[PDB]
RNA sequence: AUCUAUAAUAGUUUUUC
RNA sequence: ACCUCUGAAUAAACUAUU
RNA sequence: AGUAGUAACAAGAG
């Protein structure tokens, strides 16, 4: 099996959603600085290129 | 002095002065990675279209006064452009090589002394001996092996901190030395480079060389050991086996865990044979470790293991009734025990597999650092005496006795993410796995073992959890204390009895791993696999029966109990579980005769795939079996009766039969082949006569044919999804 | 003060010296009332808190 | 019996209408 | 127009070597 | 023209 446009497909937010399931009953900063990159993931912004 | 005056010059400059000012030590390594931007992208493309260039090499500065401009013929050697951001010069490949026969020329005395591994393998291949070329059904197994040995006792982080101690002793940060091989190969390497007059980072990188164990995953057939792996490509091919042995000194320890492996292999091939003592010695007789006769070694050295004792009784040789468990040589004094395969639910919910030995027992316990006295039960620890030197000592027997003792507190104690699988999945020892995580932290096992008062016997003291000497309470069962060769007699079937006549070892007692070799085994025989491992016994066993299949047949045919009882057959009979073999030999037999008495259902493929489990004695019983289990590498490995399996497919495309992966051979149709889809060998009592029949109900189950009676057609399950048509002779 | 063995480096005009810069800078602490959070904090103060 | 050193370099693998 | 410069470095994991 | 293929080269910059 394949799968078609898996990372066009996948969710910034959803990877958010494990971490936050995944950091259960651990300490804060460990969630936050586990949490920061999901979050700048999904208010991400693309470079066009060269034109 | 130079240092401090250089140092002062560039905080004099602006720019080095604020380099230096603002950048941190941690910094540095980012300045020190810091570049413009070197565009390589294609560097094999950069290269073939550099070499092209007049200039394409850099240089230093000094070239422009140590090699002349010119050549003899004017060519020119360097030119005075500098390299982007550096101030070194653009040169010729003409250049070097004038200088490697015009320039001046230096001592090169103590090259073999820094580059010693490679001069090392040098020295090996130039007084290695080759054999001979054999060609063979290759299996090799994808196996963690050791490329560089490095030191034995040492880790890369522990191996690394030595370097460090060695060669830069104010630069080792708080790394204090604990382990006694770390000080001990600290104080060497120290004595040995006194006043040496290399670069120190050249001498780390020595040291790195030497002391620095580097393992990786290898298709490895053979000896695992480093000597043997650097030659791998030489030695070992998909269709062929080139005999070789190095040329260096062979490592003690590698001698001694090879020939473990070939006397287990060995003992357990013989306990299937007719003679087991005959064949135990002819096969000592025709076996070599590394170039070297099994019995040379056997008759020197001093391995305590139960196969290779065995092997010794059976030669005359005087053996030590004792083995090793954890770093202790244990030797039973009294007591019995019969092997017995528990499942156990660990503290970290891991449900594993563990051999418990029943029966009670007392053993003794003796170590480099303490001694102690065991009894013990099933699962049970009826009392330890330890006498060791100091705390950690006792300390590390308490844990091994624990671990030995099988309880079932110690199993509830693991803690953490203990992995019981290899990185590759691949099943590990459950007691060495326990013993590894006890020696890192055992304060759990220690409080949840218990406590128990005791009573002040011979002035004996007692234990606490974070080991104390306590007189009032102990640790349950525990009690703290302070501070040889025999002729034997080896029975027919491998019983080895003492002067007195009381039993000290037995084929059951060896153990059923199935490891591997560091030093290659070389077995001279008809048949070089006969004590090689599963996978290759099971390809070679079934390669056998394909390229005999002519005689085999016509055995098979005529004299059934001849060809059921040759000695090819063996090794693969010592794979069968031991309570199985007579089970399975019964229900092929029967299958056999069925076949032989309907004529027209005579599978070839079936023949060959059922012959070698009717090897055994057989035993009757009515059960019927859909498949049959081969042990390989601890898990039973099921070969399905009907149809193909993982272990056993043929393909009827190619005709092409593969084993375990492997290819074994192809197969030639018989003029007396079936082509009319009926079957004779599948179940023990009912013919297949055809595919799905509604007309006699709803399919059953195998297991459920005992109500039938003779012709009752009915449609049983059997198979991977299939339905079919069966009658009862 | 104390030391051990009773052990007291240097001579008791610096030692002395060390005391009164002390008591100075318990008396400039008190003088603004951060003297009892001080005192309260140290058995707090070896434990590195990731923020 | 266990067995992811650190770092550097190169190579390999990782597709909608 | 002469003249002068220049011939082009994704991510992650892994493997090999040091 | 040709290479080439979803965008370029068929010199660029000072
Ligand atoms: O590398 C493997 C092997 O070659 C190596 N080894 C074995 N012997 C030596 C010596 N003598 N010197 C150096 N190296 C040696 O150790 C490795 C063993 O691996 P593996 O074969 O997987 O383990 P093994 O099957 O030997 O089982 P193990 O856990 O190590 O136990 C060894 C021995 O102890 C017996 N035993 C355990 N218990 C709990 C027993 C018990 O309660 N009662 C009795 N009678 N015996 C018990 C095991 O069955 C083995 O006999
Ligand atoms: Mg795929």
């Amino acid at each position: 099996g394949d799968n078609t446009k898996w990372n066009e497909n996948q969710n910034p937010r959803m990877f958010l959603a494990m971490i936050t399931y995944i950091t259960r009953n651990q300490p804060e900063w460990f969630r936050n600085v586990l949490s920061i990159a999901p979050i700048m993931f999904s208010n991400k912004m693309a470079r066009l290129g060269k034109g | 002095m130079e240092r401090i005056k250089e140092l002062r010059d560039l905080m004099s400059q602006s720019r080095t002065r604020e380099i230096l000012t603002k950048t941190t030590v941690d910094h540095m390594a980012i300045i020190k990675k810091y570049t413009s931007g070197r565009q390589e992208k294609n560097p094999a493309l950069r290269m073939k279209w550099m070499m092209a260039m007049k200039y394409p090499i850099t240089a230093d500065k000094r070239i422009m006064e140590m090699i002349p401009e010119r050549n003899e013929q004017g060519q020119t050697l360097w030119s005075k452009t500098n390299d982007a951001g550096s101030d070194r010069v653009m040169v010729s490949p003409l250049a070097v090589t004038w200088w490697n026969r015009n320039g001046p020329t230096t001592s090169t005395v103590h090259y073999p002394k820094v580059y010693k591994t490679y001069f090392e393998k040098v020295e090996r291949l130039k007084h290695g001996t080759f054999g001979p070329v054999h060609f063979r059904n290759q299996v090799k197994i994808r196996r963690r092996v050791d490329i560089n040995p490095g030191h034995a006792d040492l880790s890369a982080k522990e191996a690394q901190d030595v370097i460090m101690e060695v060669v830069f002793p104010n630069e080792v940060g708080a790394r204090i030395l604990t382990s006694e091989s770390q000080l001990t190969i600290t104080k060497e390497k120290k004595k040995e480079l006194q006043d040496c007059k290399i670069a120190p980072l050249m001498v780390a990188y020595m040291l790195e060389r030497e002391l620095v164990r580097k393992t990786r995953f290898l298709p490895v057939a053979g000896g695992t050991s480093s000597v043997y792996i650097e030659v791998l490509h030489l030695t070992q091919g998909t269709c062929w086996e080139q005999m070789y042995t190095p040329g260096g000194e062979v490592r003690n320890d590698d001698v001694d865990q090879s020939l473990i492996i070939a006397a287990r292999n060995i003992v357990r091939r013989a306990t299937v044979s007719a003679d087991p003592l005959a064949s135990l010695l002819e096969m000592c007789h025709s076996t070599q470790i590394g170039g070297v006769r099994m019995v040379d070694i056997l008759r020197q050295n001093p391995t305590e293991e139960q196969a290779v004792d065995i092997c010794k009784a059976a030669m005359g040789l005087r053996i030590s009734s004792s083995f090793s468990f954890g770093g202790f040589t244990f030797k039973r004094t009294s007591g019995s025990s019969v092997k017995r395969e528990e499942e156990v639910l660990t503290g970290n919910l891991q449900t594993l597999k563990i051999r418990v030995h029943e029966g009670y027992e007392e053993f003794t316990m003796v170590g480099r650092r303490a001694t102690a006295i065991l009894r013990k039960a099933t699962r049970r620890l009826i009392q330890l005496i330890v006498s060791g030197k100091d705390e950690q000592s006792i300390a590390e027997a308490i844990i091994v006795a624990m671990v030995f003792s099988q309880e079932d507190c110690m199993i509830k104690a693991v803690r953490g993410d203990l992995n019981f699988v290899n990185r590759a999945n691949q099943r590990l020892n459950p007691m060495h796995q326990l013993l590894r995580h006890f020696q890192k932290d055992a304060k759990v096992l220690f409080q949840n073992w218990g406590i128990e008062p005791i009573d002040n016997v011979m002035g004996m003291i007692g234990i606490l959890p974070d080991m104390t000497p306590s007189t009032e309470m102990s640790l349950r069962g525990v009690r703290v204390s302070k501070m040889e060769r025999v002729v034997v007699s080896i029975d027919r079937f491998l019983r080895v009895r003492d002067q007195r006549g009381n039993v000290l070892l037995s084929p059951e007692e060896v153990s059923e791993t199935q490891g591997t070799e560091k030093l290659t085994i070389t077995y001279s025989s008809s048949m070089m696999w006969e004590i090689n491992g599963p996978e290759s016994v099971l390809v070679n066993t079934y390669q056998w029966i394909i390229r005999n299949w002519e005689n085999v047949k016509i055995q098979w045919s005529q004299d059934p109990t001849m060809l059921y009882n040759k000695m090819e057959f063996e090794p693969f009979q010592s794979l069968v579980p031991k309570a199985a073999r007579g089970q399975y030999s019964g229900f092929v037999r029967v299958l056999f005769q069925q076949m032989r008495d309907v004529l027209g259902t005579f599978d070839t493929v079936q023949i060959i795939k059922l012959l070698p489990f009717a090897a055994a004695p057989p035993e009757q019983s009515r059960m019927q079996f859909s498949s049959l289990t081969v042990n390989v590498r601890g898990s039973g490995m099921r070969i399905v009766v009907r149809g193909n399996s993982p272990v056993f497919n043929y393909n009827k495309a190619t005709k092409r039969l593969t084993v375990l992966g492997k290819d074994a051979g192809a197969l030639m149709e018989d003029p007396d082949e079936g082509t009319a889809g009926v079957e004779s060998a599948v179940l023990r009592g009912f013919l297949i006569l055809g595919k799905e029949n509604k007309r006699y109900g709803p399919a059953l189950s195998i297991n459920e044919l005992s109500n039938l009676a003779k012709g009752e057609k009915a449609n049983v399950l059997i198979g991977q999804g299939d339905v079919v048509l069966v009658m009862k002779r | 003060e104390m030391a051990t063995k009773a052990d007291y480096t240097l001579d008791e005009e610096s030692r002395a010296r060390i005391k009164t810069r002390l008591f100075t800078i318990r008396q400039e602490m008190a003088s603004r009332g951060l003297w009892d959070s001080f005192r309260q904090s140290e058995r707090g103060e070896e434990t590195i808190e990731e923020r």
